[PDB]
């Protein structure tokens, strides 16, 4: 599953913040649903947010206080800000999609590569 | 190829010397530096030998904990710290040069020696 | 998360072998699989590579070309197909999970590593036949040494025994080593009082379980 | 790569270092695994610098330049194994080397002994000649045959034991291999052995 790209991963010291950003690879019209996966070293593929068609933002319960989803009408790329960082959440950072390319073709899932994201001194 | 040691003499029991092994016509920083001690009509017992820097120290059973051998690179010199000094110490102590970087006691350079006397 | 490979026996020279690595529990279709070798005695070696699809797989050197990888989703299953084996292959092959778009990913500041590991099979490449050794004294002349020569047995293992079990203190039994002949030797040495010598018995009793060999050897000094 | 150190002696709880010198890859951050004898390496640290969930906190990263190396602050009296770094590359990853620590303990010089072939061996063909070296540290140690007082090269085999659970030595055989018509053109069969805890080297010999 290709055709979306994350970006922004990067060595931070702990307490630090960044923000990672899914996107679309060509002139896609509108991102229904979209959520952040997580998949550090020795654990299985957790999940960390999820943002709806309108707006939910619902959240993981060991993340509230620190990530910010969002998204961006206007350029179709999801968002995602972590603030004040922690060695625990050093991982890959997945992102998931429902992309529907035209205004009227049926919606159609998508999943990416992902980013890795280091946190220590 | 010289070596030369000092700083022997004649000491009390409990007392601290410190030998000196300089070494002139190589370069010691490759090699390890041991110590040997001879007393009179016995064999000529390993003391202690420092190899190259982090690769380090080892020591004999008679001497462990109260003697430490060190290493001035730098100066082509190798040292034996001996605190706590017993009678049984007593002996002439030689220094010799590894010619083996890895290690295997290829002793082709001796010093001359010099003694070491604990009594009081 | 049991990995557990399978298919390891003996092969003759240039010939052929495939090996299975079954995965169980993890989504199969997330993770890679790695084959991590090791001769004997040297440090470890990586080999191959397979993503869930066949359109990822990397090689190395030593095996490229020699060597076909293969994925099998519908049992989770990833298959290794040597061919023509050279006499150093002989090696202990392993398994190892690990991140899919594992070179997407690596840089700089990230290295996903290699989380679980399976136990491993033994290939070994040789001419070389089933032998029972053949058992020498290693005679005595305040402490004695004595032994027993075990030599030119294949495959391994041997095991020796000194005295039916009796005498286990001073005993080492040395690690094979390969001959030029493709077979296996070892001593056995044990070092006992000098003053027993003249009054003690000593027998090493050796098995070699693959040819059935049973071997009592009295060392007398 | 190429880890610098090889045999890093050590006494129990004290702390110790082990780099692996990149050897510019593409310097790719390292993943340090660990290894005891005869079982499957386990990991320890991911991207140089954190823990596997689930792995006691003696351990630690560092990325010291472009000299990557790890650091066990104590030293408990389980870790005692092979570790080896692995660096990734464009398209291939490459373990390293690989190091060993091992338990520190005052030099202790080998015990010689030889053998001579047995009749039963010689009477189908081959003589077998074995010099043993017992319970000797460090493990760097040299046998030479000599027969007749002629240095061979090419017809001995070692074996060393893996270092004893008690007492920390280890112990090695050299078998010297030729054939019978050889063995009896000559005399003198000698072991020369030296290592860095004997003064001069130690012979052992038998005439035929």
């Amino acid at each position: 599953q290709r055709q979306l790209v994350e970006s922004g991963g990067g060595l931070v010291q702990p307490g630090g913040s960044l923000r990672l950003s899914c996107a679309a690879s060509r002139s896609i019209f509108s991102i229904d649903t979209a959520g952040w996966f997580r998949q550090a070293p020795g654990k299985e593929r957790e999940g960390v947010a999820t943002i709806t068609r309108d707006g939910n933002a619902n959240y993981a319960d060991s993340v509230k206080g620190r990530f910010t989803i969002s998204r961006d009408r206007a350029r179709n790329t999801v968002y995602l800000q972590m603030n004040s960082l922690e060695p625990e959440d050093t991982a890959v950072y997945y992102c998931n999609a429902a992309i529907r390319t035209t205004v009227r073709t049926s919606a159609q899932e998508y999943w990416g590569k992902g980013t890795p994201v280091t946190v220590s001194s | 190829v010289q070596l030369q040691e000092s700083g022997g003499g004649l000491v009390q029991p409990g007392g601290s010397l410190r030998l000196s092994c300089a070494a002139s016509g190589r370069t010691i920083s490759r090699y390890a530096m041991s110590w040997f001690r001879q007393a009179p009509g016995k064999e000529r017992e390993f003391v202690a030998v420092a190899r190259r820097s982090g690769d380090g120290a080892f020591y004999a059973d008679s001497v462990q904990g109260r003697f430490t051998v060190s290493r001035d690179d730098a100066k082509n010199t190798v040292y034996l710290q001996m605190n706590s000094l017993k009678p049984e110490d007593t002996a002439v102590y030689y220094c010799a040069i590894d010619s083996d970087t890895f290690y295997s006691g290829s002793y082709d350079y001796w010093g001359q020696g010099t003694q070491v006397t604990v009594s009081s | 998360v049991q990995l557990v490979e399978s298919g390891g026996g003996l092969v003759q020279p240039g010939g052929s072998l495939r090996l299975s690595c079954a995965a169980s529990g993890f989504n199969f279709s997330y993770y890679s699989i790695h084959w991590v070798r090791q001769a004997p005695g040297k440090g470890l070696e990586w080999v191959a590579y397979i993503s869930s699809s066949s359109s990822y797989t990397s090689y190395a050197d030593s095996v490229k070309g020699r060597f076909t990888i293969s994925a099998d989703t519908s049992k989770n299953t990833a298959y290794l197909q040597m061919n023509s084996l050279r006499a150093e292959d002989t090696a202990v092959y392993y398994c190892a999970r690990g991140y899919q778009y594992w070179q997407y990913h690596a840089s700089w500041y990230w290295n996903g590593g290699l989380d679980y590991w399976g136990q491993g099979t033994l290939v070994t490449v040789s001419s070389a036949s089933t032998k029972g050794p053949s058992v020498f004294p290693l005679a005595p002349s305040g402490t004695a040494a004595l032994g027993c020569l075990v030599k030119d047995y294949f495959p391994e293992p041997v095991t020796v025994s000194w005295n039916s079990g009796a005498l286990t203190s001073g005993v080492h039994t040395f690690p094979a080593v390969l001959q030029s002949s493709g077979l296996y030797s070892l001593s056995s040495v044990v070092t006992v009082p000098s003053s027993s010598l003249g009054t003690q018995t000593y027998i090493c009793n050796v098995n070699h379980k693959p040819s059935n060999t049973k071997v009592d050897k009295k060392v007398e000094p | 790569m190429t880890q610098s150190p090889s045999s890093l002696s050590a006494s129990v709880g004290d702390r110790v270092t082990i780099t692996c010198r990149a050897s510019q890859s593409v310097s790719s951050a390292v993943a340090w695994y660990q290894q005891k004898p005869g079982k499957a390496p386990k990991l320890l640290i991911y991207s140089a610098s954190s823990l596997y969930s689930g792995v006691p906190s003696r351990f630690s990263g560092s990325r010291s330049g472009t000299d990557f190396t790890l650091t066990i602050s104590s030293l408990q009296p389980e870790d005692f194994a092979t570790y080896y770094c692995q660096q990734s590359s464009s398209s291939l990853i490459t373990f390293g080397q690989g190091t060993k620590v091992e338990i520190k303990r005052t030099v202790a010089a080998p015990s010689v002994f030889i053998f001579p072939p047995s009749d039963s061996q010689l009477k189908s063909g081959t003589a077998s000649v074995v010099c043993l070296l017992n319970n000797f540290y460090p493990r760097e140690a040299k046998v030479q045959w000599k027969v007749d007082n002629a240095l061979q090269s090419g017809n001995s085999q070692e074996s060393v034991t893996e270092q004893d659970s008690k007492d920390s030595t280890y112990s090695l055989s050299s078998t010297l291999t030729l054939s019978k018509a050889d063995y009896e053109k000559h005399k003198v069969y000698a072991c020369e052995v030296t290592h860095q805890g004997l003064s001069s080297p130690v012979t052992k010999s038998f005439n035929r």
